[PDB]
RNA sequence: GGUACCUAACCAGAAAGCCACGGCUAACUACGUGCCAGCAGCCGCGGUAAUACGUAGGUGGCAAGCGUUGUCCGGAAUUAUUGGGCGUAAAGGGCUCGCAGGCGGUUUCUUAAGUCUGAUGUGAAAGCCCCCGGCUCAACCGGGGAGGGUCAUUGGAAACU
RNA sequence: AUUAGCUAGUUGGUGAGGUAACGGCUCACCAAGGCGACGAUGCGUAGCCGACCUGAGAGGGUGAUCGGCCACACUGGGAC
């Protein structure tokens, strides 16, 4: 039923973060595997690493709070949504924020954030921005 | 030299009750102008047959000829996979 | 945090609305005066003030102003990015321009900008009219708006690879 | 949801009536039919000129025209001005003018036309009311 | 009648002199002398525009054109404005001395000729090339308000040069951002086109 | 017959054409095949730019030029090397 | 067409009007008028002290133009994908089962229709945009660019649909 | 869509005629096919585009002159 994982993943995140919980817990899935590896990269939480089962795994997150108990992420959206999925050109890649927020691009060189995307020249499936 | 490929088309029979001749659907679909979301979209057409070959449910690929009859304008070329 | 009264603050009366009261002996007036107060160098906040003159409840409003201030990021004269101000069916939208555009807003959001002394930037008002509602529609936006050092030393990075 | 609502439901517009249904209505004479045209005046001939009361309960006593217009329609009229030699079976120019204070009438009857003498006596704003510069 | 009435209207003179503020600077007409009420936040700009059209003495179609001009060309749009107003050569022409009132500039270049890299030059919009010398011909070489304009010292500014002898000026390269305002407070004018 | 053209432009009283290949059928001013150089009658030196690469093939595959064409052609000496194209 | 232009001589003499002035919106005073005469795009004004009616002076806007009318777009985030809503303001079908249709759990190979990106062929000229040149700036007129396909052939990539 | 069915040389085939050609383009014979919800049929409206106006943008309106294509020449039909 529950209609795509990314959605769900960006939510959960959120909901968390608007509260303050230190942990979460995302089913595991290769794609938001690699979504958590760049949000890490990017410095946007403080760590993540897995745990594996039979049903898909789970992958658990560590979000960052700042030096003083302020929010690191204040918002995320999903924009290529089931049934409207939106595809950038390599050229009109946006640059969220002029800077300072990221969007996460799938690229037919794999999936990539927006800076370097826009650097090596890709486009492609542009599905989220983090603020 | 070798000369212009006709284009070549994809779809499946919608009719076969005419002798020597054969309809088939084409499943080419666009998204919305102003929307940008895609959409399904169905194009029928009037292809030629020699011995009543394609059957319906069959999907046959298609090239485009000079105007055979009214209304027909395709021939047969190969029956890639036949029905159940 | 409170912003001390070490500064020089001018004050741009937006707005003076009748008011008044219904009792057995007829109707019963007063004033009610909303005014934005702020340095040009970045300190602003508003104020309102009730009584039954209006030069001495304009008096109350500019010390309520004063009492409540509020910083803002000035990053090159201009706001750092987009923002939408979210108060109460206020809807402003904020986009930092080039530098000399000049200020383009409304009424009372060009009010509290050029109080603010933004030298080039462009707005939008998308909500109701109502011209407090404006103002504490804008002025949540502006404290929402973030500086690019704090944002790097949050994610532990550098401005150089931020704007990179 | 709602996109495929939009893809099939569609997005309606409002429509914007026009505000001077006469003004836009032509006709012609050996084809027997009412076309449609964009005309910023028309001209016609008063069938009746007299003078009656507005609606709101404070009043004023005005004048008006009901006039006979080139295409056929029937519909009354304002005189704006002091005074007129408006007499019944004049032919008289047309504009579109609305008077809220007097209900029904759509148009104004400009001055300065055919049969409508310039209001006399008058030194401001005489382009409109059609008066020529009082002195040489 | 313009003159007077349109400097202490603005308040401020158009070309700066105790005259036209010496005893009645407050504004024109019987309401003058009384209380001046703050003007509205759209009468503020209005007054700019008024005070730079009429400073400069040009149209309004001018000066709309004028204004696009600018905003298309490059740099800022709140003073490349201002440079095409200077780099009007009645501007030019006025600021070498030439003349006493920018209302003698527009009259004598309109009928009188002022040669500069060319035979004869009415639209103002014009500007001597610099690198070249070209000068005013051998008919008002002589002139009564010429000899006034060039005795009567007037600080030609830094990108003007000029030499009386032969009272012919090159204009330097581009004016500085010190006769941008001089006391006008532009970026007024971008937003009460932008409305 | 195709034919290099000279085709009108400019204002009311500043003609300014340009070199063009047409039909004799198609109008002064309408279609064309393509544009070949421009001509300037009123600058006080007459004035004139041609290409003598895909405007030449024309008069390779036949093409009469109109009498000032012609003769700028000459003026240029591109029928001249035309010309020795035969015995060429 | 002795037209464009250049050369001289005569004269401040032949050549400024249109609209608004309560708020929106920049500009206010005196007189007459007394729900009359009238004003108008909205709010509305005028029933003897009218900055809102008509005049007069002045001010304000613009200028060989200025106001009115009529048509279209914005303001209208007021058909909202970009960019809206449905408890009480308009709005959840009385409820359910379900054809078509729209959507689709996790891993893993493969295919490239969607997808992203090169190459080539066109998307006339003249227009809008950029840079230059010329009509005594330009209006305009040239010269050179750029943009302009949910475009055709062909190559490359496989993360996602 | 307060326009649900339209089509019966229209749908397919075999032969024969027929601008320069392929073709129900026209006949003869045989056969029940064709098109419609992805809007057929019918009613109303309009020449189409380069482009023009507005709008920052999506978008919304226009199709004058300048250019291209199309159709018409008192109204219908006909061929040389």
């Amino acid at each position: 039923v529950m209609t795509d994982p990314i959605a769900d993943m960006l939510t959960r995140i959120r909901n968390a973060n608007m509260v303050r919980h230190e942990k979460l817990e995302i089913p595991a899935s290769k794609l938001k595997r690699e979504i958590a590896e760049i949000l890490k990269r990017e410095g946007f939480i403080r760590d993540v690493e897995f745990v594996e089962d039979s049903k898909q795994g789970i992958i658990r997150v560590f979000l960052k709070y700042g030096q003083n108990n302020e929010r690191v992420i204040t918002g995320l959206k999903r924009i290529s949504k089931p049934g409207l999925r939106v595809y950038a050109k390599s050229n009109e890649v946006p640059r969220v924020l002029n800077g300072l927020g990221i969007a996460i691009i799938s690229t037919s060189q794999g999936v990539l954030t927006d800076k370097e995307a826009r650097a090596k020249q890709a486009g492609g499936e542009v599905l989220a921005y983090v603020w | 030299s070798e000369r212009n490929q006709r284009k070549v088309y994809q779809g499946r029979v919608v009719s076969d009750k005419m002798d020597k001749t054969i309809t088939v659907v084409v499943e080419t679909y666009k998204k919305h102008t102003l929307y940008g979301k895609r959409v399904k979209y169905s194009k029928k057409f009037k292809a030629h047959d020699e011995n009543n070959q394609a059957k319906i449910g069959d999907i046959v690929k298609i090239m485009e000829t000079r105007p055979l009859s009214a209304t027909k304008r395709f021939r047969l070329v190969e029956v890639v996979e036949e029905a159940v | 945090r409170i912003d001390p009264s070490k500064l020089e603050l001018e004050e741009r009366l937006v707005t003076v609305n009748r008011v008044a009261k219904v009792v057995k002996g007829g109707r019963r007036f007063r004033f009610a005066a909303l005014v934005v107060v702020g340095d040009k160098n970045g300190h602003v906040g508003f104020g309102t003030g009730k009584a039954q003159e209006v030069p001495e409840a304009i008096r109350k409003a500019v010390e309520d102003a004063k009492k409540n201030l509020i910083e803002v990021p000035m990053v090159g004269t201009t706001i750092p990015h987009e923002i939408i101000g979210r108060f109460g069916a206020g809807n402003i939208l904020l986009k930092p321009a080039s530098e000399g555009t000049g200020v383009i807003a409304g009424g009372p959001v060009r009010a509290v900008l050029e109080l603010a002394g933004v030298a080039d930037i462009l707005s939008k008002s998308l909500g109701s009219n109502t011209p407090i509602n404006m103002i504490r529609a804008t002025l949540q936006g502006l404290s929402e708006l973030k500086r690019a050092e704090d944002v790097a030393k949050l994610r532990g990075k550098s401005v150089e690879e931020l704007l990179g | 949801p709602t996109i495929n609502q939009l893809i099939r439901k569609g997005r309606v517009s409002k429509v914007e009536n026009s505000k001077s249904p006469a003004l836009n209505k032509g006709y012609n004479s050996f084809k027997k039919e009412h076309t449609n045209v964009s005309s910023p005046q028309k001209r016609g001939v008063c069938t009746r000129v007299g003078t009656m009361t507005p609606k709101k309960p404070n009043s004023a006593l005005r004048k008006y025209a009901r006039v006979r217009l080139t295409n056929g329609i029937e519909v009354t009229a304002y005189i704006p001005g002091i005074g007129h030699n408006l007499q019944e079976h004049s032919v008289v120019l047309i504009r579109g003018g609305r008077v809220k204070d007097l209900p029904g009438v759509r148009y104004h009857i400009v001055r300065g036309a055919l049969d409508t003498a310039g209001v006399e006596n008058r030194a401001q704003g005489r382009s409109k009311y059609g008066t020529k510069k009082p002195k040489a | 009648g313009p003159s007077w009435k349109l400097s202490r209207r603005l308040g401020i003179s158009l070309s700066g002199t105790g005259k036209e503020l010496e005893k009645r600077p407050y504004a024109p007409g019987p309401h003058g002398p009384g209380q001046r009420k703050k003007l509205s936040e759209y009468g503020l700009q209005l007054q700019e525009k008024q005070k730079l059209r009429h400073m400069y003495g040009v149209n309004e179609r001018q000066f709309r054109t004028l204004f696009d001009k600018a905003g298309k060309l490059a740099g800022k749009h709140g003073e490349n404005f201002m440079i095409l107003l200077d780099s009007r050569l009645d501007n030019v022409v006025y600021k070498l001395g030439l003349a006493r009132t920018r209302r003698q500039a527009r009259q004598l270049v309109n009928h009188g000729h002022i040669l500069v890299d060319g035979s004869r030059v009415d639209i103002p919009s014009y500007l001597v090339k610099p690198g070249q010398t070209i000068g005013v011909r051998e008919k008002s070489r002589n002139l009564s308000i010429i000899k006034e304009s060039v005795e009567v010292n007037n600080f030609v500014p830094e990108y003007l040069t000029f030499d009386a002898e032969k009272l012919e000026g090159t204009f330097t390269r581009l004016p500085e951002r010190s006769e941008l305002a001089p006391e006008i407070n532009e970026a007024l004018i971008v937003e009460f086109y932008s409305r | 017959a195709v034919k290099i053209r000279l085709k009108r432009m400019g204002a009311k009283k500043s003609p300014f054409y340009r070199i063009v290949v047409a039909d004799s059928r198609s109008p002064r001013d309408g279609r064309f095949i393509e544009t070949v150089g421009t001509y300037n009658p009123v600058a006080k030196p007459a004035e004139v730019k041609i290409d003598e690469e895909l405007a030449l093939k024309w008069l390779q595959t036949g093409a009469k030029p109109s009498d000032t064409v012609r003769n700028l052609f000459s003026s240029q000496g591109i029928m001249e090397k035309f010309h020795n194209a035969k015995q060429g």
